[PDB]
């Protein structure tokens, strides 16, 4: 998601391409998530991004 | 030889109905007893469309009264109209539902439903063509719309290509009569925006307000409001029980008047509603019954046009007239009311004639607007809806018949959406 | 000729109830996605 | 605003034509599992008589 | 011997066909039962060993109740009863519905009865389809038909009279997607197409036969009259006697440019008659006027390229000639350059029949013009306007998808619009 | 006799016409199939018109 | 403008899933229509077996 609001739309449907469908089981469950997501940062700062 | 099935649902929609029923045999020329008494030979030439003929001169009714309670039907069989239908078609329980629209869809309803899809199939495979079904209810009620729903969605799973035609009493905007009004009503929009697909709005206040304004009545109970709607059920389809000059059947209706497939929910008003002391102080002309047509308060829906834009609009007219008096009128009234009309239709008009009028008016026209105002109606019960869940009070009645309070939020979701698409078509530009 | 038709029939109509790579397959797995989606967007919208 | 609504707007009826072309789907799929217990009958007769 | 099958398609296929017929019967004096008190009415009627004449006609309609109602009329016995043809359900404005899914079955039993028809003409000159651009029935079940008559009996010349939307008013609302969509079908089946307009014809009541009051009735008995004046050198002789075939190789320059301008004069009321001479110039430029079209078309936009006049009635050939070359020496009206000539005139010494209660008056001249004229491409200019404004947002598409349409075809249509406009530009053009 | 253009500069991707009798060969089967598989490719690839 | 991008790519997406759906309702109708000879085969080779 790039910070869009959804209501009641459906979701991505059938990719039926290997890729995609990887991709989409890993948008359900999670597999890769990053908890910052989007940052800003004073110069010389440090913003502990994590990558699970 | 194109037949509807007429089904009436509720304590509202059995009345309705019956009042329906008494106002076609009559504009038939039929007796309480079936037998023909009309002396018109039209009458009898599509009489098959609503009737089937019994062993002798009898004609039946091709309707089917559902109840939980058998007051209703009681009631119904003991008015003046009661003993044409067949007593098969008399489906009822024992216990009614406390208008509890999860009880008249999930716990009660599951058991009668049985018999009522077998009474309408029994009525659907003698139909030589079949146009579709009928069915009238009232919005807000348990059984009625509870038991409705149910079988709009059994009827669209065994006839997905047939027509389906609902008329639901949205309950009315100022004065609610019963708590569970805003629950039942979203409960039923739900079904009836996937499974009807020609639906019909209607309000109780809005038509007090016709009877008091228009019609100047003085005691107005709900056999006026009946007899009302029971005429606007009949001008809708006499295209298809008498010649037309230029007729139109439902499925042309609903092809002309669809833009969208769910923005199928339609408002009706009936011409000419005189008033008794001014009857004889009014002209019957095609201008004077178009303008009480576009009125605002001659539309039997709560919403008024003038807030939203009208997506589409068919006339049903009926009488002795010309096509081009008809249609010079409605194309001026869409040039004069060119902003309340949208703009990407370059015409919002769909007009068809009949060539015989109702009974004792030399000429009459129904009105079916497809406009984009109500979205205030829906959003007005979404907002007792969404207050009333938020502390979900009489939520747990509905909880005990075995149905998620998932439910209620797919509910809100899909109507919330309905009324998206309503205001973005309202204001959607053309290029 | 016929029994070679009949046979050639009975084997489509079997592969199509019962393949891996049947259109009754591709109908059943865009239908079940299908329910699956529905499903989790209502118990989400019920969620939040 | 206007081009979000546009695109909206086609998004949402192509989302409802497919789930009207989903529904077809199952309806004719119900219609034809209605037959298919019959040819299946009809084998095992024809298994039996040879 | 100079048979012509007659097809009705629609309701207003159907309507025009009552009138046609009415005016038939009257012209020839065949009676409602069938039966009349030489050899002029082998073009409409075949004659039985009874006496009895019934008409070749074929009356194909969706919808039950128009052919019901000629069922129940007064010409009950006149027409066969199996050439009578009805459905079950109704096209209900749908090209898809009327073209994909019902017309199937209709459209084979029509040319079964066609066949038939055919069968009991000796030669045939070829065929009138009356049917209504604007509705499912006639623009699907009619374009099917169309083209399965160009591909089987082949050469036959098609006349259809096509009846196509108003500019501004209208009844229906899909009305311009259907009537591209048909436009796009008969673009390359009919031979002659004859456009006419509603609103058009409504207006010219409303002028002329000073008939505040139009209504279908009316409209269709000018259509009649304009049918019965084109067919008039079939049936009836006279001096420079035009027929069937020679209607296209005289109108069409071009295969595409078949659409076709109809104008009738006189159109005038027992009342209003006789206070005017009505001579054969006033009469021609009543015709050669630019309102007197039964088409919402200006021709001063555009330039006539051909001009077929069909005189009927006390009318010498000296006359047409000089009403003719007062029409060409007017600076009003244009021709192309590359068409000097022009001009197809024709006539017959039968002037036109009125059929009792109507409202056109008994004038013993009469002047049918059909014109191809550059000017016509307007109205398919406002149509392709009508039809992409709502093709934007694709409104009403679904309902044409359900029935085995595909975006495709809406796409097709619409390119096939824009180069019939192009093909107008070209022909108006040096 | 059957008549064909066989000097027509414009006639020559068609080959002159003519009567073409086999159905694959009916009309103009090069011009069908290029411009179908285009309106396929946009339908496959969402491009509305 | 977000919104606008994001809809345009789902419409995109959804328009490509529905001509996939129609391909595959053709060959689910070819199916559909192969089974229906196949029950009249049957019984005409049981009845001449028999
Ligand atoms: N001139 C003229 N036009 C008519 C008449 N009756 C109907 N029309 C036109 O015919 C158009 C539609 O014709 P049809 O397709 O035959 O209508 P239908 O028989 O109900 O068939 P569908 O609408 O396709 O279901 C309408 O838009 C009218 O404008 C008539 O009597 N005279
Ligand atoms: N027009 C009309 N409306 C009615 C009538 N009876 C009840 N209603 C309205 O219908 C609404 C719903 O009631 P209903 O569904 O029939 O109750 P239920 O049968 O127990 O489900 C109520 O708000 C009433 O105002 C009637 O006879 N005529």
């Amino acid at each position: 998601p790039d910070g869009v609001e959804l209501e009641n739309w459906v979701e991505p449907g059938r990719p039926r391409t290997e890729g995609e469908r990887m991709r989409d089981l890993i948008a359900e469950y999670k597999l890769f998530e990053m908890r910052p997501r989007s940052g800003e940062l004073e110069p010389g700062a440090r913003c502990t991004v994590t990558i699970e | 030889m194109r037949e509807i099935v007429h089904i009436q649902g509720g304590q509202c929609g059995n009345q309705i109905g019956a009042k329906f029923w008494e106002v076609v045999s009559d504009e038939h020329g039929i007796d309480p007893t079936g037998t023909y008494h009309g002396d018109s030979d039209l009458q009898l030439e599509r009489i098959n469309v609503y009737f089937n003929e019994a062993t002798g001169g009898r004609y039946v009714p091709r309707a089917i009264l559902m109840d939980l309670e058998p007051g209703t039907m009681d009631s119904v069989r003991s008015g003046p109209y009661g003993q044409i239908f067949r007593p098969d078609n008399f489906v009822f329980g024992q216990t009614g539902a406390g208008n509890n629209w999860a009880k008249g869809h999930y716990t009660e309803g599951a058991e009668l439903i049985d018999s009522v899809l077998d009474v309408v199939r029994k009525e659907a495979e003698s139909c030589d063509c079949l146009q579709g079904f009928q069915v009238c209810h009232s919005l807000g009620g348990g059984t009625g719309s509870g038991m409705g729903t149910l079988l709009i969605s059994k009827i669209r799973e065994e006839y997905p290509d047939r027509m389906m035609l609902t008329f639901s009493v949205v309950p009315s905007p100022k004065v609610s009569d019963t708590v569970v009004e805003p629950y039942n009503a979203t409960l039923s929009v739900h079904q009836l925006v996937e499974n009807a697909d020609e639906c019909m709005v209607l309000d109780n206040e809005a038509l007090y307000d016709i009877c008091f304004r228009t019609l100047k009545l003085t005691t107005p109970t709900f056999g006026d409001l009946n007899h009302l709607i029971s005429a606007v059920m009949s001008g809708i389809t006499c295209c298809l029980r008498f010649p037309g000059q230029l007729n139109a059947d439902l499925r042309k209706l609903a092809v002309n008047l669809i833009p969208f497939p769910r923005l199928h929910f339609f408002m009706v008003g009936f011409t000419p509603l005189t008033s008794r002391g001014s009857q004889q102080y009014r002209a019957l002309t095609v201008p004077e019954l178009t303008q009480q047509m576009w009125d605002a308060k001659n539309m039997m829906c709560a919403a008024d046009p003038r807030h939203g834009r009208y997506l589409t609009a068919s006339a049903l007219f009926r009488g002795r007239m010309s096509t081009k008096e008809v249609d010079e009128q409605m194309l001026n009234v869409q040039n004069k009311n060119s902003s309340y009309f949208v703009e990407w239709i370059p015409n919002n008009v769909k007009s068809s004639v009949c060539d015989i009028p109702p009974k004792g008016l030399k000429m009459s026209a129904t009105f079916i607007g497809n406009s984009t105002a109500i979205q205030e109606m829906f959003k007005r019960v979404s907002e007792q809806f969404t207050a009333m869940f938020r502390r979900k009070a009489f939520l747990h009645w509905y909880t005990g018949e075995g149905m998620d309070e998932m439910e209620f939020t797919e509910a809100e979701s899909n109507m919330n959406d309905l009324v998206s698409e309503y205001q973005q078509y309202q204001d959607a530009s053309a290029e | 000729r016929r029994d070679a038709m009949l046979g050639s029939l009975l084997g489509d109509v079997i592969g199509g109830l019962t393949d891996p790579n049947s259109p009754l397959a591709e109908a059943e797995a865009a239908l079940s996605h299908a329910d699956k989606v529905r499903r989790k967007k209502k118990e989400s919208l019920h969620n939040e | 605003r206007k081009e979000r609504d546009f695109h909206r707007m086609h998004h949402k009826r192509v989302a409802q034509e497919k789930n009207k072309l989903l529904t077809d789907l199952r309806r004719l799929k119900e219609h034809y599992a209605k037959y298919e217990p019959t040819i299946l009958e009809l084998k095992k007769k024809y298994e039996t008589l040879m | 011997m100079r048979e012509v099958i007659s097809i009705h398609i629609g309701q207003a296929g159907i309507q025009v066909g009552n009138a046609c017929w009415e005016l038939y019967c009257l012209e020839h004096g065949i009676q409602p039962d069938g039966q009349m008190p030489d050899d002029a009415f082998n073009t409409f009627f075949s004659e039985t060993g009874a006496g009895k004449h019934v008409p070749r006609c074929i009356f194909l309609d969706l919808e039950p109740t128009v052919v019901d109602e000629v069922r129940t009329g007064t010409y009950r016995q006149l027409f066969h009863p199996e050439q009578l043809i009805s459905g079950k359900e109704d096209a209900a404005n749908n090209f898809a519905r009327g073209h994909y899914t019902i017309g199937k079955e209709i459209v084979d039993l029509a040319l079964d009865r066609i066949r038939k028809l055919a069968d009991n003409c000796t030669g045939l000159q070829g065929f009138l389809v009356f049917n209504a651009v604007g509705g499912g029935t006639g623009s699907g079940l009619g374009s099917l038909l169309l083209e399965r008559l160009s591909v089987d009996y082949g050469k036959k010349s098609k006349l259809g009279f096509t009846v196509y939307p108003s500019p501004q008013v209208s009844t229906a609302v899909v009305e311009p997607y259907n009537s591209v969509l048909s436009t796009h079908s008969l673009l390359e089946h009919t031979d002659v197409a004859v456009m006419l307009d509603n609103e058009a014809i409504y207006d010219i009541c409303r002028r002329s036969l000073d008939i505040e009051r139009p209504t279908y009735t009316n409209l269709n008995r000018l259509i009649a009259q304009v049918i019965s004046s084109l067919t008039a050198s079939l049936r009836f002789d006279g001096a420079l006697n035009v027929d069937i075939t020679e209607f296209q190789t005289n109108l069409v320059p071009y295969p595409r440019i078949h659409f076709m301008l109809s104008s009738y004069a006189p159109i005038i009321s027992a009342e209003k008659a006789y206070h005017e001479q009505l001579s054969v110039a006033e009469i021609t430029n009543a015709a050669f006027e630019p309102a007197s079209m039964m088409v919402k078309c200006d021709p001063r936009h555009g330039k006539y390229m051909a001009c077929c006049l069909m005189y009927r009635g006390d009318v010498v050939p000296k006359d047409v000639n000089a009403s003719v070359a007062t029409i060409k020496t007017k600076r009003t009206i244009q021709f192309v350059d590359w068409c000097p000539t022009g001009f197809k005139c024709g006539i017959n010494y039968q002037p036109p029949t009125v059929v009792p209660g109507g409202d056109l008056a008994k004038v013993q001249r009469a002047v049918c013009m059909i014109s191809n004229s550059t000017a016509i491409g307007e109205i398919f200019s406002r149509l392709d306007h009508k039809f992409d404004l709502m093709y934007a947002k694709r409104a009403f598409v679904h309902w044409y998808v359900g029935e085995g349409m595909e975006e495709g075809e809406f796409s097709e249509a619409r390119e096939d619009l824009a180069a019939l406009e192009k093909d107008f530009e070209e022909v108006g053009a040096e | 006799a059957r008549v064909g253009r066989p000097l027509d500069p414009l006639l020559a991707p068609l080959g002159g016409g003519g009567t073409t009798l086999s159905p694959a060969t009916l009309g103009h089967p090069a011009a069908a199939a290029a411009h179908a598989q285009h309106v396929a490719t946009l339908a496959a690839n969402g491009v509305m018109l």
